[PDB]
C-alpha cells in the first residue's frame, strides 16, 4: 500500500497491488459461469437490466470469436470488447498461416501472453476482465479454459466469475458432469443462475446461454432459449 | 532432378534421382534430394538448389517451433500451408519443385504438391523435375488404386529407372523413402 | 503555339495565339494561354498545358502569401526565382514548361524567362513556341525602345499574324495584353481571319 | 493539483482551459458589431511609449480580401493562428476557385485551436473575432481558446468586457445603421478606456459587400472621432 | 486521494475515478432525448447561448445520409469523433459501395475510444453521442459513454437533469412504438419540456429536431420546420 | 504476377429466373501440359454469392483465403447482416485496382454470381480493374466462342428457365470442348437460388465425330 | 508484358445552352475486337446541377467517379453547401495533376449550370487542363463530331446566315442526328444513347436506341 501506484514496482513483501486491484475489480461485476458436458460446453451469464431503459438483446457478454470459440466475459465491458478483437485477430492469423482451426490451448496461451504484457509495463494498466473460453472439436473433444486478469490461464470442467464465485461452484461440483449430455446441462445452468440472487440486492436479471458442442456440429451460438423454454418452467419448480 | 511421390493405404513412398548438374557439367554425382523436416514428414525438391535449401531450413524452423508449442505431432497439411505461403510470398524470385509427403496419425499418408507457381493440391501420386514428363506419361497407365508397399517400391523403381535412363539431366542412383505409422525406411538402389 | 513578349518605355507587350492541338488533331481554338497570375503579374502557357497552369497557380499562391506576410507587393525576379526553384525539383522527370514572367517592378518593367530546363534569364525580347522563330524575325525587324502604344499593338499583331501564317501549329484568337506601371490591361482578342482581311489588302 | 491537461476535475473540467479563459482577461479590449450594411469593428492599442510606433502594432489583420480579424491575448499564438488561416484560405481558393466563407474559416482554425498535446503542445491563449461577408451578407464571428465557436451579433472581449456587453445590449437592436454603430462602439471604447481618445488609440475596420476591398479607415477616423 | 490522478492507476477499490469524472463532465452538457418508432427514429436536443445577442450552439450535426448524432460534453472531441465518424462512413462507402450497418460503426467508436482510456498520455473523451441509423433491420438508437460501453436502447436521454425525461420515457415507452412521426416528435419535446425548470417555456430558437426515416434521409431542422412541430401542444399542468 | 505459371480457362455464367448458374472445368494446365487434371475452380461463398475465376490458380487460392476470412468475420459479427454480392464485387474490383496500381498484377479473370433479396446478380472483374454487370458472362476464349450463343438466345428470349439455361451451358461447354486447346472433358456446374448454393459433380460432355468419316 | 492501359473507347457529347446543359453518350463497353456489354452509361448525376461523363480507361473512370463523389460529400459535409460547376472543374484538374507521373488515360467532360443559371461545359484532358467552352466531343468519335458542331452551333464557314440562339428541342434533334451519323461510321458506338438534360428544375434523362450491330 503506497507502494501501490505503478504496475512495474514491487512491494516490500513482493507482490503487485495493481494486479490485485485489477483482480478484485471483476469481483463486483455480474455473475458468469460455465460448465462442459461429455460432448459440449455450455455458457451462461446472469445479466441485469438497469431499470427500464435496456432492450433485452443489447451488449451481450456472450461474444463469439471464432467459428467454434466464443467468450463469456465478465468485468469491464469495453476492455472485454477490445480483448475479443485481439482474439479475433489472432484466430484470423492462425487461419491465414496454417489453414485450419485454432487449437484452444495455443489460443489461450497467446491471449495469456497478451494479458501478461499488459501487466508488465507501467504506461498501461492491467485488464479489468475475467472470461471463459469454450470450444469443441471432433479430434479434440471439449476444452474449457479460464483467464484471470493476471494472465494465469488453465483449464477446468466448471467455473464461475462474478459475485457468487464460491457460492456457484459450491453446487456446480455436485453435478454429475461426465455422464450427461449438454441439453440437460442447459436447464442445469438455468437452475444454477436462477438459484443465486433472485431478488435480494437488485430488482431484475436476465438469462443468456451460449452453446457449443457436438450437437451444433462444431458451431458456437446462443441457444434458441425460447425454444423448449428450459429456465422458467423449471425455475418455478426450483423455488421449492 | 526427377522426383516421385506415391502414397498407399498405410503410408507414402518417395523417390528421386541424384545428379545435381550445372549447364552440361555434373557438379554433384550423388545428392540427398529428399529432406526431413519433421520425423514423419519429408520433402523432395527440384528447380534451383539454394532456393529450396533456404526454404527447407525456414520451414523446418517454423514447423519445429509450432510442433513444440503444440506439444503434439504436426500435420502434413500444415507444412503444405507453410510451403505455399513462403513460395507465394516470393514467387517472383523462386523456382521450387517441392513435394511434401509423410505419414500422419490423424490422416494417414498424404501427398501434397507445390510447383513453381505457388499452388497447393493433394494428389494420389506426383512427379517433379524437368525429366518428369516421361514417367508422367505413363504414371496414368501403370498406377492402380490400392497398392501395397512393395508394389509402390517397384512402381517408383521402374519410374525412376526409365526417367534416369531417358533424360539427360536425370541419372545417378535411386534414393527411396518409406514412411508409414511404424518407421522411416530409406535405401539406395540401382537397377 | 507561339508566344512573345517585349518591354519598352510604356510597359510590356504580351501577345499569344490561342491554338492548342492534340498532335495532328486540333483540340481547341480558344485556349487563353496568357495566365492571369495577379492584378500585377502575367504568365504565359508555352508547351504543355498542365505544367504551365499548375505551377503558375502555385506561384500565384506563393505570391499572395508573400504579400500578406510582408504587406508588400512582390518583385518580378522574385517570381521567376521561386518558379525556377520549384520546377527544378523535377529535373529529368519529363516536365515541359517554357513560360515567361512579366510584371511591373520597383525597378520598373520586368521581363524574365523561365524554362522547365531552368533557364532563368532576363532580357528585352522573347518568343516561345514552335513558330517562335517567325515571331523573332518579324519582331526584331520591328523592335525599338521608343515605340508608341498603337505602334507596339500593331507590331505584335503583325507578329502573331506572321507566326500563325507560316506555322501550322498556331492559330485561333490573337490575345493582346499590356502591362502598365499601375496594372495590366487586356487590349484585344483578335481573330486571324479578321486580321487577314484587314492586313491582306 | 489540476497540474496538467490530462486530468479532469471531480466536478468537471479543465482547469487548464479555465486558466486560458482567465488569460483572455489581461488583453486590451476590442468591439465588433454585425450590421447588415456591413461589419464594423474596433480595438484599443494601449500605446506605452511615444517611441512605440502606433501603426506597427497589429490588431486588425487581413486574412482574405473580405475577411478581417482581431486578436485578444497572447500575441504570438494569435500570429500562428493568423499564419495558418492565411495558408488555409489560399488553399481553399486554390482547390475551389472561390472564397472560403468565414464560418468555414473558423471551423478550420478551431480544428487545431484545440489539438493541444505534448505526447501522442499547450492550449492556446487568445480569443479571436472574425468579421467577413459570405454569400449570406456580412458575418461576425466569435471564437475562444476552447474552440467553442458561435456566431455573435455584437461581441466585446478582453478587459472590461462586462460593462461593455452591458452598455452594448443597452444600445443594440437588430436594425442598426453603419455610422450609428460606429459611434455607438467608440462611445463604449472611450467609456472603457483610461486615456483620451485620439487618432492613435483606436482603429476601425469596416467591410461592406459593395466595398469589399480596404477593410480599414485611415485618418478619416480622426473625423469620426471629432464628431462626438 | 493521491491515487486519484491518472487513468492508468487502479484504485484500491478497483474503480477508475477518471471514468466517473468523465461521466460527471458529460452530465454538464445540454439536455437531449432520443427515441424511435418501428419506422422512424427522432433525436431532439436543446440549444444554449453565451449571451442574448449571441447565436445558439448547435448540438445535432449531420454525419451521413442515414446517420446523424446528438452530442454532450466536449466540443473538440466532438468534432474529432465527427471527423472520424465521417471518415468511417465514406471509407466503407468507397470500398464496399454500401451504407454501413450502425452496430459495427459504433463498435469502431468503442475501439477508437478504448486506447485513450487505457494508456497514459491522452484523456478519455467526454462524449454524449446519441446515434440514429438505418441498417437492413430498421432504426437503431445507440448511446455512448466515456467508458466506451455503448448501449442500445429504444429511448434514452443524457445531459443535465435528464432524469425526468427518463421517467417520461418509462411512462411512454409502451406508446412510442406504434405512432407516426408527428406525435412522436411532440412526445420528444414532451420530454424536453420536463428537462427544463417550469418558470420558462421552450421557445423556437433553443430547439432542433432531426428525423431520419426508413425512406427519409437524415435532416436537421431549426425554427422553420420546427414552428410546425411546435404547434400541437398544451401547457404544462400548473 | 508477371508470368502466370498454371492457368485455368474459360468460365461461363448466366442468369435465369430467380437464380444464376455458373460452370467451369477442372483443368490445371501448365503451358500446354495438362498437369493438374483434377482441381476445383469455383468457391462456394456463404449462402448467396459464388466465385469463379480463370488465370493463375495460386492467386485464386489467395483470394479464396481472403474472402473466406472476410465472410467468416461478418458472420461472427452476429449482427444479422451479410454481404450483398455487389458489395463483394465492389471490394474485389477495388482490390484488383489497388493491386495493379503498384505495377504487380494478379493474373485473374473472375466471375461473381449471386442471388440475394429476389434479384439475381452476375458480376465480372478483370485483371485491369474492368468491372461491369451483364446478363451473361464468358471469359477468356469463351467471350470469343460461346458469347454469341448467349447473346443469340437472350435476344431471342430475354428470360429463361433453370433447365433451359442448364442445357445451354451444357451445349456451350460442349462447344468449348470441341475447339479449345485448354479445355477438358470434365466440368462442374454450380447453381445458386434462394434455396442456397449447390455445386454439382464433375460432369462430362457427349461429342460427335461423324465428320471424321469424310475425307 | 503487363500493360497498365487498355482502350475501352466511348463517345461523350456536351452542349452549353442558354439555361441548359445537355450531355449524351452511348453505352457500349468494348475491348479489342469484342463487346463486353451494351448497357453502361458514361453519364453520372452528381448534384441537381452537375452531370459528368468519363470515357477512356474504364477502371480509372469508375475510380475517379467514386473519388469525385467522396470529395463532393466532403465539401458539403464541411461547408453546408453544394459545389458550383467550376469548383468541381478545378477540383478534377487538381486530381488529374495529382497523378501526373502515372496518368489517368481518361477523357473528361463536366457539364452543368453556373450560379447565373446558364449552361457551362468544362472540357478536360488526361493531364488536367480545362476551359469553359460551349461544346465538345470526347472519345474515339471526337473528329467525327466536332466539325458538324462547328457548322451548326458556331455557324462557322457560312455566309449570310445570322446567329439564332440554340433552343432545347433543336439541340435534342441535333444530338440524335449526330449520334446516328457517327454510329454509322464509328465502331465504338451504337446500340443505345443516354441523354441527360440539366435545367433549373432538375435532371431529365432519356434513352434513345440505335442500330444493333
Amino acid at each position: 500500500t503506497g507502494y501501490d501506484l505503478s504496475a512495474s514496482t514491487f512491494s516490500p513483501d513482493g507482490r503487485v497491488f495493481q494486479v490485485e486491484y485489477a483482480m478484485k475489480a471483476v469481483e463486483n461485476s455480474s455473475t458468469a459461469i460455465g460448465i462442459r458436458c461429455k460432448d459440449g460446453v455450455v455458457f451462461g451469464v446472469e445479466k441485469l437490466v438497469l431499470s427500464k431503459l435496456y432492450e433485452e438483446g443489447s451488449n451481450k457478454r456472450l461474444f463469439n470469436v471464432d467459428r467454434h470459440v466464443g467468450m463469456a466475459v465478465a468485468g469491464l465491458l469495453a476492455d472485454a470488447r477490445s480483448l475479443a478483437d485481439i482474439a479475433r485477430e489472432e484466430a484470423s492469423n492462425f487461419r491465414s498461416n496454417f489453414g485450419y482451426n485454432i487449437p484452444l490451448k495455443h489460443l489461450a496461451d497467446r491471449v495469456a501472453m497478451y494479458v501478461h504484457a499488459y501487466t508488465l509495463y507501467s504506461a498501461v494498466r492491467p485488464f479489468g476482465c475475467s472470461f471463459m473460453l469454450g470450444s469443441y472439436s471432433v479430434n479434440d473433444g471439449a476444452q474449457l479454459y479460464m483467464i484471470d486478469p493476471s494472465g494465469v490461464s488453465y483449464g477446468y470442467w466448471g467455473c464461475a466469475i462474478g459475485k457468487a464465485r464460491q457460492a456457484a461452484k459450491t453446487e456446480i461440483e455436485k453435478l454429475q458432469m461426465k455422464e450427461m449430455t449438454c441439453r440437460d446441462i442447459v436447464k442445469e445452468v438455468a437452475k444454477i443462475i436462477y438459484i443465486v440472487h433472485d431478488e435480494v440486492k437488485d430488482k431484475a436479471f436476465e438469462l443468456e446461454l451460449s452453446w457449443v458442442g457436438e450437437l451444433t456440429n462444431g458451431r458456437h451460438e446462443i441457444v434458441p432459449k425460447d425454444i423448449r423454454e428450459e429456465a422458467e418452467k423449471y425455475a418455478k419448480e426450483s423455488l421449492k | 532432378t526427377t522426383i516421385m511421390a506415391v502414397q498407399f493405404d498405410g503410408g507414402v513412398v518417395l523417390g528421386a534421382d541424384s545428379r545435381t548438374t550445372t549447364g552440361s557439367y555434373i557438379a554433384n554425382r550423388v545428392t540427398d534430394k529428399l529432406t526431413p523436416i519433421h520425423d514423419r514428414i519429408f520433402c523432395c525438391r527440384s528447380g534451383s538448389a539454394a532456393d529450396t535449401q533456404a526454404v527447407a531450413d525456414a520451414v523446418t524452423y517454423q514447423l519445429g517451433f509450432h510442433s513444440i508449442e503444440l506439444n503434439e505431432p504436426p500435420l502434413v497439411h500444415t507444412a503444405a500451408s507453410l510451403f505455399k505461403e513462403m513460395c507465394y510470398r516470393y514467387r517472383e524470385d523462386l523456382m521450387a519443385g517441392i513435394i511434401i509427403a509423410g505419414w500422419d496419425p490423424q490422416e494417414g499418408g498424404q501427398v501434397y504438391s507445390v510447383p513453381m507457381g505457388g499452388m497447393m493440391v493433394r494428389q494420389s501420386f506426383a512427379i517433379g523435375g524437368s525429366g518428369s514428363s516421361y514417367i508422367y506419361g505413363y504414371v496414368d497407365a501403370t498406377y492402380r488404386e490400392g497398392m501395397t508397399k512393395e508394389e509402390c517400391l517397384q512402381f517408383t523403381a521402374n519410374a525412376l529407372a526409365l526417367a534416369m535412363e531417358r533424360d539427360g539431366s536425370s541419372g545417378g542412383v535411386i534414393r527411396l523413402a518409406a514412411i508409414a505409422e511404424s518407421g522411416v525406411e530409406r535405401q539406395v538402389l540401382l537397377g | 503555339t507561339t508566344t512573345l513578349a517585349f518591354k519598352f518605355r510604356h510597359g510590356v507587350i504580351v501577345a499569344a495565339d490561342s491554338r492548342a492541338t492534340a498532335g495532328a488533331y486540333i483540340a481547341s481554338q480558344t485556349v487563353k494561354k496568357v495566365i492571369e497570375i495577379n492584378p500585377y503579374l502575367l504568365g504565359t502557357m508555352a508547351g504543355g498545358a498542365a505544367d504551365c497552369s499548375f505551377w503558375e497557380r502555385l506561384l500565384a499562391r506563393q505570391c499572395r502569401i508573400y504579400e500578406l506576410r510582408n504587406k508588400e507587393r512582390i518583385s518580378v525576379a522574385a517570381a521567376s526565382k521561386l518558379l525556377a526553384n520549384m520546377v527544378y525539383q523535377y529535373k529529368g522527370m519529363g516536365l515541359s514548361m517554357g513560360t515567361m514572367i512579366c510584371g511591373w517592378d520597383k525597378r520598373g518593367p520586368g521581363l524574365y524567362y523561365v524554362d522547365s530546363e531552368g533557364n532563368r534569364i532576363s532580357g528585352a525580347t522573347f518568343s516561345v513556341g514552335s513558330g517562335s522563330v517567325y515571331a523573332y524575325g518579324v519582331m526584331d525587324r520591328g523592335y525599338s525602345y521608343d515605340l508608341e502604344v498603337e505602334q507596339a499593338y500593331d507590331l505584335a499583331r503583325r507578329a502573331i499574324y506572321q507566326a500563325t501564317y507560316r506555322d501550322a501549329y498556331s492559330g485561333g484568337a490573337v490575345n493582346l495584353y499590356h502591362v502598365r506601371e499601375d496594372g495590366w490591361i487586356r487590349v484585344s482578342s483578335d481573330n486571324v481571319a479578321d486580321l487577314h482581311e484587314k492586313y491582306s489588302g | 493539483y489540476d497540474r496538467g491537461v490530462n486530468t479532469f476535475s471531480p466536478e468537471g473540467r479543465l482547469f487548464q482551459v479555465e486558466y486560458a479563459i482567465e488569460a483572455i482577461k489581461l488583453g486590451s479590449t476590442a468591439i465588433g458589431i454585425q450590421t447588415s450594411e456591413g461589419v464594423c469593428l474596433a480595438v484599443e492599442k494601449r500605446i506605452t511609449s511615444p517611441l512605440m510606433e502606433p501603426s506597427s502594432i497589429e490588431k486588425i489583420v487581413e486574412i482574405d480580401a473580405h475577411i478581417g480579424c482581431a486578436m485578444s491575448g497572447l500575441i504570438a499564438d494569435a500570429k500562428t493562428l493568423i499564419d495558418k488561416a492565411r495558408v488555409e484560405t489560399q488553399n481553399h481558393w486554390f482547390t475551389y476557385n472561390e472564397t472560403m466563407t468565414v464560418e468555414s474559416v473558423t471551423q478550420a482554425v478551431s480544428n487545431l485551436a484545440l489539438q493541444f498535446g505534448e505526447e501522442d503542445s499547450r492550449p492556446f491563449g487568445v480569443a479571436l473575432l472574425f468579421g467577413g461577408v459570405d454569400e449570406k451578407g456580412p458575418q461576425l464571428f466569435h471564437m475562444d481558446p476552447s474552440g467553442t465557436f458561435v456566431q455573435c451579433d455584437a461581441r466585446a472581449i478582453g478587459s472590461a468586457s462586462e460593462g461593455a456587453q452591458s452598455s452594448l445590449q443597452e444600445v443594440y437592436h437588430k436594425s442598426m445603421t453603419l455610422k450609428e454603430a460606429i459611434k455607438s462602439s467608440l462611445i463604449i471604447l472611450k467609456q472603457v478606456m483610461e486615456e483620451k481618445l485620439n487618432a492613435t488609440n483606436i482603429e476601425l475596420a469596416t467591410v461592406q459587400p459593395g466595398q469589399n476591398f480596404h477593410m480599414f479607415t485611415k485618418e478619416e477616423l480622426e473625423e469620426v472621432i471629432k464628431d462626438i | 486521494n493521491q491515487y486519484d490522478n491518472d487513468v492508468t492507476v487502479w484504485s484500491p477499490q478497483g474503480r477508475i475515478h477518471q471514468i466517473e469524472y468523465a461521466m460527471e463532465a458529460v452530465k454538464q452538457g445540454s439536455a437531449t432525448v432520443g427515441l424511435k418508432s418501428k419506422t422512424h427514429a427522432v433525436l431532439v436536443a436543446l440549444k444554449r447561448a453565451q449571451s442574448e445577442l449571441a447565436a445558439h450552439q448547435k448540438k445535432i450535426l449531420h454525419v451521413d445520409n442515414h446517420i446523424g448524432i446528438s452530442i454532450a460534453g466536449l466540443t473538440a472531441d466532438a468534432r474529432l469523433l465527427c471527423n472520424f465518424m465521417r471518415q468511417e462512413c465514406l471509407d466503407s462507402r468507397f470500398v464496399f459501395d454500401r451504407p454501413l450497418p450502425v452496430s459495427r460503426l459504433v463498435s469502431l467508436i468503442g475501439s477508437k475510444t478504448q486506447i485513450p482510456t487505457q494508456r497514459y498520455g491522452r484523456r478519455p473523451y467526454g462524449v454524449g453521442l446519441l446515434i440514429a441509423g438505418y441498417d437492413d433491420m430498421g432504426p437503431h438508437i445507440f448511446q455512448t459513454c466515456p467508458s466506451a460501453n455503448y448501449f442500445d436502447c429504444r429511448a434514452m436521454s443524457i445531459g443535465a437533469r435528464s432524469q425526468s425525461a427518463r421517467t417520461y420515457l418509462e411512462r411512454h415507452m409502451s406508446e412510442f412504438m406504434e405512432c407516426n412521426l408527428n406525435e412522436l416528435v411532440k412526445h420528444g419535446l414532451r420530454a424536453l419540456r420536463e428537462t427544463l425548470p417550469a418558470e420558462q417555456d421552450l421557445t423556437t430558437k433553443n430547439v432542433s429536431i432531426g428525423i431520419v426515416g426508413k425512406d427519409l434521409e437524415f435532416t436537421i431542422y431549426d425554427d422553420d420546420d420546427v414552428s410546425p412541430f411546435l404547434e400541437g401542444l398544451e401547457e404544462r399542468p400548473q | 504476377t508477371q508470368n502466370p505459371m498454371v492457368t485455368g480457362t474459360s468460365v461461363l455464367g448466366v442468369k435465369f429466373e430467380g437464380g444464376v448458374v455458373i460452370a467451369a472445368d477442372m483443368l490445371g494446365s501448365y503451358g500446354s501440359l495438362a498437369r493438374f487434371r483434377n482441381i476445383s475452380r469455383i468457391m462456394r461463398v456463404n449462402n448467396s454469392t459464388m466465385l469463379g475465376a480463370s488465370g493463375d490458380y495460386a492467386d485464386f487460392q489467395y483470394l479464396k483465403q481472403v474472402l473466406g476470412q472476410m465472410v467468416i468475420d461478418e458472420e461472427l459479427l452476429g449482427d444479422g447482416h451479410s454481404y450483398s454480392p455487389r458489395a463483394i464485387h465492389s471490394w474485389l474490383t477495388r482490390a484488383m485496382y489497388s493491386r495493379r496500381s503498384k505495377m504487380n498484377p494478379l493474373w485473374n479473370t473472375m466471375v461473381i454470381g449471386g442471388y440475394a433479396d429476389g434479384e439475381s446478380f452476375l458480376g465480372y472483374v478483370d485483371m485491369l480493374g474492368v468491372a461491369y454487370e451483364a446478363p451473361s458472362l464468358a471469359t477468356g476464349y469463351g467471350a470469343y466462342l460461346a458469347q454469341p450463343l448467349l447473346r443469340e438466345v437472350l435476344e431471342k428470349q430475354p428470360v429463361l428457365s433453370q433447365t433451359e439455361a442448364r442445357d445451354l451451358v451444357e451445349r456451350c461447354m460442349r462447344v468449348l470442348y470441341y475447339r479449345d486447346a485448354r479445355s477438358y472433358n470434365r466440368f462442374q456446374i454450380a447453381t445458386v437460388t434462394e434455396k442456397g448454393v449447390e455445386i454439382e459433380g464433375p460432369l462430362s460432355t457427349e461429342t460427335n465425330w461423324d465428320i471424321a468419316h469424310m475425307i | 508484358r503487363f500493360s497498365p492501359y487498355v482502350f475501352n473507347g466511348g463517345t461523350i457529347l456536351a452542349i452549353a445552352g442558354e439555361d441548359f446543359a445537355i450531355v449524351a453518350s452511348d453505352t457500349r463497353l468494348s475491348e479489342g475486337f469484342s463487346i463486353h456489354t451494351r448497357d453502361s452509361p458514361k453519364c453520372y448525376k452528381l448534384t441537381d446541377k452537375t452531370v459528368i461523363g468519363c470515357s477512356g480507361f474504364h477502371g480509372d473512370c469508375l475510380t475517379l467517379t467514386k473519388i469525385i463523389e467522396a470529395r463532393l460529400k466532403m465539401y458539403k459535409h464541411s461547408n453546408n453547401k453544394a459545389m458550383t460547376t467550376g469548383a468541381i472543374a478545378a477540383m478534377l484538374s487538381t486530381i488529374l495533376y495529382s497523378r501526373r507521373f502515372f496518368p489517368y488515360y481518361v477523357y473528361n467532360i463536366i457539364g452543368g449550370l453556373d450560379e447565373e443559371g446558364k449552361g457551362a461545359v468544362y472540357s478536360f484532358d488526361p493531364v488536367g487542363s480545362y476551359q469553359r467552352d460551349s461544346f465538345k466531343a470526347g472519345g474515339s468519335a471526337s473528329a467525327m463530331l466536332q466539325p458538324l458542331l462547328d457548322n451548326q452551333v458556331g455557324f462557322k464557314n457560312m455566309q449570310n446566315v445570322e446567329h439564332v440562339p440554340l433552343s432545347l428541342d433543336r439541340a435534342m434533334r441535333l444530338v440524335k442526328d449526330v449520334f446516328i451519323s457517327a454510329a454509322e461510321r464509328d465502331v465504338y458506338t451504337g446500340d443505345a444513347l443516354r441523354i441527360c438534360i440539366v435545367t433549373k428544375e432538375g435532371i431529365r434523362e432519356e434513352t434513345v436506341s440505335l442500330r444493333k450491330d
